[PDB]
RNA sequence: GGAUACUGC
DNA sequence: TCACGCAGTATCCTGT
């Protein structure tokens, strides 16, 4: 929480030692300070929530995918894509699979010419490479002919 | 003095007699270091033996307020920490560290019980106070000559002994190891109640021990041979015989059977030892075992040690922990020290000058001179 | 041979 | 009841 407050809200949060909470029951001022520290922690949590737009972004992602909001806010990526494809296939008159009850080559990294370059270097990057590959070459379940480790 | 009368008098004193201005001058040390007074630990002992620590204050006004509000029975000063003690709960574990504190010594008459004959336990009398009179001279000289500590405040503990606060900036930055080294260097009488011979000097007398024996000698005849009479009868001089080799013991006994005065017996013992040479230091070992100060290394080793505050009130004797002027040490009398009851009687018999009308004034004056010296050192430097 | 980290895309 | 892929660099250890 301290690091999150430091990096997002740009504020300093005081820490109550675990061994001092028990001893704080010896003066009214200290007990009130402890309660106010809890209040300030709650305020920090709410401010962090507001800053990142956790709730609106969760709603947008849930609407795009189609899962339940609590699942979206619990983290993870598999459920979102699972429900996205479930909706896409069901809408198009398909029978979806049944819920379950370095394995292949990846990208290519060119061998660099390590050194120092004092002139302009031009970086050319592809826009949404893999999604655009799926679109361009029409890679899908219903298009590629698989056979139950060779490239189709 | 009636200790049931303590709860009646404590507020008035803390309201109109406790020297808060000079107290803040002391613990604030000229404001040079920021947060110095604000990071100082205090501890209070209230009625019914209720103890509280990690008390810190923003400035003199806050201290005066919270003290007059609590009316504590005991005030102890502690270390200056890395942060304010009041917020120690807020400091991340391991980041709350005691960083600076005066170097302090506690000399307690109770630790001399096996070697004094006039009183026992918490009883003191004019015949035994000379021991404290010796200690202050033996120790303070070392602190002024061997270590070069220049600002030293000696304070009566209220009943059984004396404290010393060594407040030089160098002495306040000493680590735990350096403090333990200082304590062991000053310490000679080593051992508990189970050991009889507590001093075993080597063949070579270290200059410090020579100067401590020189200081002891000036007083020894009055303290040990006249007042204490450590050779009055057999039950006592048997001890001193027990402190020397058996070879001459018999030779001494017959001599002690023909002596009428303990001064005569001391002369005889010195002559016999001189006649008997590696034992030429045995009389010095006896003098040290009867006169040299005993120091609890645990009191001075730890940085986090809470020691009785100056100008405290002793829960039992009622005397004020007053500073002792080094020059007038020979005139100091622990029985004439103002009690809280006397100074409240004096107060209710006549704003920032009320204490000048009580018997407390010369002791606040000594404290003010000590603080003036500290201020001169802070400036000149 | 294995184990522990976290960058990149 | 869970959990995105792979390519790559850096550090450290192997007795009963
Ligand atoms: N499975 C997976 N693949 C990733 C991830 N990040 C990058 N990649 C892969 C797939 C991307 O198409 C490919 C290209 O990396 P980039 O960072 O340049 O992203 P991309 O080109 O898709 O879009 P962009 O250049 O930012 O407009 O790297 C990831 O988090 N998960
Ligand atoms: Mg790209
Ligand atoms: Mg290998
Ligand atoms: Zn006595």
């Amino acid at each position: 929480l301290s690091e999150l407050v430091h990096q997002i809200l740009k504020a300093e949060r005081v820490v109550i030692p675990p061994e001092n909470i028990r001893n704080a029951y010896n003066d009214s001022v200290h007990l009130l300070y402890m309660l106010e520290n809890t209040w300030i922690d709650a305020k920090f949590i709410l401010q962090i929530m507001c800053e990142l737009n956790v709730l609106p972004l969760a709603l947008q992602i849930t609407n795009i995918a189609g899962n339940v909001m609590s699942r979206t806010l619990m983290g993870g990526r598999s459920e979102r894509n699972e429900y996205l494809l479930l909706h896409a296939f069901t809408e198009n008159n398909f029978i979806v699979p049944d819920k379950p009850v370095a394995a292949y080559a990846g990208g290519l990294v060119l061998e660099p010419k390590v050194g120092f370059y004092d002139k302009f270097i031009l970086l050319l990057d592809f826009n949404s490479l893999y999604p655009s590959i799926i679109q361009e070459y029409n890679i899908c379940f219903t298009t590629v002919h698989r056979e139950a480790d060779e490239i189709p | 003095y009636d200790p049931a009368s303590l709860p009646d008098v404590l507020p008035l004193y803390y309201r109109r007699l406790f020297p808060f201005y000079q107290y803040f001058r002391w613990l604030n040390y000229g404001g040079v270091v920021k947060n110095y007074f604000q990071h100082r630990e205090f501890s209070f002992t209230l009625k019914d033996d209720v103890y509280v620590r990690y008390q810190s204050f923003n400035n003199q006004s806050e201290l005066e307020k919270e003290m007059q509000k609590m009316c504590p029975y005991k005030i102890d000063i502690g270390a200056v920490y890395s942060h304010r003690p009041s917020l120690h709960n807020t400091v991340k574990s391991g980041t709350f560290q005691a960083q600076e504190k005066e170097l302090v010594f506690d000399i307690d008459m109770t630790d001399y019980d096996d070697v004094r004959r006039c009183c026992s336990s918490a009883d003191i009398c004019p015949k035994c106070w000379t021991l404290m009179t010796i200690a202050v001279r033996i120790l303070d000289r070392a602190l002024a000559e061997d270590f070069g500590f220049k600002h030293r405040l000696w304070v009566y503990s209220g009943r059984r002994g004396v404290h010393c606060w060594v407040c030089d900036d160098s002495a306040r930055k000493l680590s735990q190891a350096e403090r333990s080294a200082v304590a062991e260097y000053l310490s000679v009488v080593k051992g508990g109640e189970e050991t009889i011979k507590k001093v075993q000097l080597p063949e070579t007398i270290h200059p410090f021990i020579g100067k401590s024996l020189k200081m002891v000698e000036r007083y020894f005849e009055k303290y040990a041979l006249v007042d204490q009479d450590i050779l009055e009868n057999k039950q006592c001089w048997d001890k001193v015989i027990a402190l020397v080799p058996e070879v001459a013991r018999e030779s001494l006994l017959r001599e002690f059977s023909k002596a009428r005065s303990s001064v005569e017996r001391w002369d005889k013992l010195s002559s016999c030892l001189e006649a008997t040479r590696r034992y030429s230091n045995i009389p010095k070992e006896i003098m040290l075992q009867f006169c040299y100060p005993r120091l609890d290394v645990n009191v001075s080793k730890g940085l986090n040690h809470l020691l009785k505050s100056p100008f405290s009130v002793h829960p039992k004797t009622g005397r004020i922990s007053v500073p002792i002027d080094c020059k007038k040490l020979d005139q100091f009398d622990p029985f004439s020290v103002p009690t809280i009851s006397l100074i409240c009687s004096e107060l209710d018999n006549v704003r920032t000058r009320d204490y000048k009308r009580t018997s407390l004034a010369p002791y606040i004056k000594v404290f003010e001179q000590f603080l003036d010296k500290l201020d001169q050192s802070r400036k000149g430097e």
